[PDB]
């Protein structure tokens, strides 16, 4: 599966990662580009496009438009800014039809790093509410916690 | 409708890096003519990143380096930014033959958008305590100097310091070449320095000043003593690249009755000495000039 | 660079294999040579020849030529060493002599011709130690073994949590005066 974590990467939605891939943390320059992992579970192992969502690289992503089994939105739960703007992004995302091919998590990461909203409150906000044909149970981390993941996950692979 | 494009995708699936060493040299066949029609890009793109294979890596990235990349595509195939960040570890990459080998590959690389950061990458990899890694960054130095020199701009200096903390004769042979092409007036001052210590040393990196010298004068002189007194020492002369060029540089600078003499005599005996008679012949036609 | 290309060369004409340090042109530049090469120009023996002041070295190692190019002054000795370490060199590299061992082995020896010889320096000695620097390694293990455990063992426990969640002066008065 291809699993998708966008965002701008390297406000530690990269560190998101990090934390993932050895445990560690950004000791990278703020990542743009492709980062990338395979996880090993039920022995699809998902590979990790861990892709900032500047400029570019958000733009141009079109090899990338293939066919989706995954989604992580990892979240600056201190963003709250970027978010109704990306609800107007996101619908494009919705107007794909490769992206229907993923029962997903939204991540809401950096919790601890200043705060968060209603899990609710964000789930209209990106325009979350409004799916189901795919599935969309809710899950939050942060970036510094962050467990029941794979709850939802585990839904996931299994949907 | 369908192609053997495909056919090769398989093929890669089937061995793995195998496979693809085929479709590399089959690819590399094709891109031989020129020739190729594109796709492949997008699997390459696919496993490359999360993918490892050495020996691949480098003949795919030689062929990247062979073949253009400013690509009509854009300029790069856009991707010259992502992928490098990966490659920009690898190039980070502790794993220091690694770098040098990437380096090797990166003084024949010159992709810009990919080359700020590794500005500073490359810098720390300088630090790197192998001399191999540290000599390739002499070449793609030099490379920078050519395509954008500036993008580094306080290097002749830093350079030269960095001669100062320096003492592998490799890249100290290295460093002299780069040095004078960026400016003599360092090498010149640590010339002033070294005129004692040459004798004791090997020769590459003597001969390299020799040709340095011999523009200067032309445009300009009044320099002499100092060199003199080294260039007296130098009139041990023994080794028969050395003596090969010591006498042609005497003449070079002077003609006098006595220079005259000098240089002929080093030839006489060189030639009787000598055998390759290719050689010979040569130093006649010098002799000829003369 | 003293050498702006190394061409290994076979008597078809043609030059067995080659590369060309610097792109600009084309193989007009290669192709010429290459053609001129093939020619022979009928002349008769002799393993260098060098006209208009492109000297163009070569070695006839059998039917095989392997060749170098230059334009300006060079100390013969040097290079000679090189002829002739090409031709030891080569089984090594490719395995034996026939084009097809090279021709699988390309890689192998385009690497080596960057290795042995940055730019028209003389690098090292040692073949095999040749091998070592590059697809041949060392540091790099030792970092991946420890690395990648340690990640491992990050990973293995997320397993668990996934799972659940005097002389001088003779000359120089001379000269002085």
């Amino acid at each position: 599966m291809r699993i998708l974590m966008v965002g701008l990467d390297g406000a530690g939605k990269t560190t998101v990662l990090y934390k993932l891939k050895l445990g560690e943390v950004i000791t990278t320059i703020p990542t743009i580009g492709f980062n990338v992992e395979t996880v090993q579970y039920k022995n699809i192992s998902f590979t990790v496009w861990d892709v900032g969502g500047q400029d570019r690289i958000r733009s141009l992503w079109r090899h990338y438009y293939r066919n989706t089994e995954g989604v992580i939105f990892v979240v600056d739960s201190n963003d709250r800014s970027r978010i109704g703007e990306a609800r107007e992004v996101m619908q494009r995302m919705l107007n794909e039809d490769e992206l229907r091919n993923a029962a997903w998590l939204v991540f809401a990461n950096k919790q601890d790093l200043p705060e968060a909203m209603s899990a609710a409150e964000i789930t209209e906000k990106l325009g979350l509410h409004s799916i189901r044909n795919r599935p969309w149970f809710i899950q939050a981390t942060c970036a510094t916690s962050g467990e029941g993941l794979y709850e939802g996950l585990e839904w996931l692979s299994n949907s | 409708e369908p192609p053997s494009e495909i056919s090769l995708k398989n093929d890669l699936e089937k061995g793995d890096v195998k496979s693809k060493t085929e479709a590399l040299k089959k690819v590399i066949i094709m891109i031989l003519n020129g020739e190729k029609l594109p796709g492949l890009l997008m699997t390459i793109i696919r496993f490359v990143l999360p993918l490892q294979d050495h020996t691949i890596k480098k003949l795919l990235l030689v062929f990247w380096e062979i073949v253009p990349k400013t690509t009509p595509d854009g300029r790069l195939l856009h991707e010259m930014i992502l992928v490098c960040d990966a490659y920009r570890k690898d190039l980070q990459h502790p794993n220091e033959f690694i770098r040098g080998s990437t380096l090797r590959f990166l003084c024949k690389l010159k992709e810009a958008e990919l080359l700020e950061p590794l500005m500073p990458a490359i810098r720390a990899c300088l630090e790197h305590r192998h001399s191999y890694v540290r000599r390739n960054a002499v070449l793609a130095i030099y490379t920078i100097y050519r395509n954008f020199e500036h993008l580094i701009p306080d290097a002749p200096e830093l350079i030269h310091d960095f001669l100062v903390n320096e003492k592998d004769a490799s890249c100290k042979r290295n460093a002299f070449m780069m040095l004078i092409h960026a400016d003599q007036d360092r090498a010149l001052d640590y010339l002033s320095t070294c005129i004692d210590q040459v004798q004791t040393f090997g020769d590459i990196l003597q001969l390299v000043i020799v040709e340095l010298i011999y523009k200067v004068c032309h445009a300009n002189p009044s320099e002499r003593a100092r060199f003199i007194r080294c260039i007296y020492n130098l009139l041990q002369s023994s080794s028969p690249a050395v003596k090969y060029e010591a006498a042609g540089t005497l003449v070079t600078l002077s003609s006098a009755p006595t220079a005259i003499k000098a240089a002929a005599q080093c030839y006489i005996d060189l030639i009787i000495k000598e055998s390759d008679n290719n050689v010979k012949l040569i130093v006649l036609d010098r002799l000829v000039e003369l | 660079m003293v050498l702006l290309a190394a061409a290994v060369c076979t008597k078809a004409g043609k030059a067995i294999v080659s590369r060309q340090f610097v792109e600009m042109t084309r193989t007009r530049i290669e192709g010429l040579l290459a053609a001129f090469p093939k020619l022979m120009n009928t002349g008769k023996q002799h393993t260098f020849v060098e006209t208009e002041s492109v000297r163009y070295v070569y070695q006839p190692m059998e039917k095989l030529y392997m060749v170098l190019i230059t334009t300006k002054n060079s100390n013969i000795l040097e290079d000679l060493e090189t002829l002739r370490l090409f031709s030891r060199v080569i089984p090594e590299y490719c395995r034996a002599l026939e084009e097809n061992e090279i021709s699988e082995h390309c890689f192998d020896l385009i690497f080596a011709f960057d290795e042995i010889v940055a730019l028209g320096y003389r690098e090292n000695v040692n073949l095999a130690q040749i091998r070592t620097f590059t697809e041949m390694d060392s540091h790099e293990e030792k970092v991946f073994r420890a690395v990648r455990e340690t990640q491992e063992r990050e990973a293995k426990a997320e397993m668990r949590r996934k799972a659940k969640e005097k002389e001088v002066d003779n000359f120089v008065d001379k000269l002085k005066s």
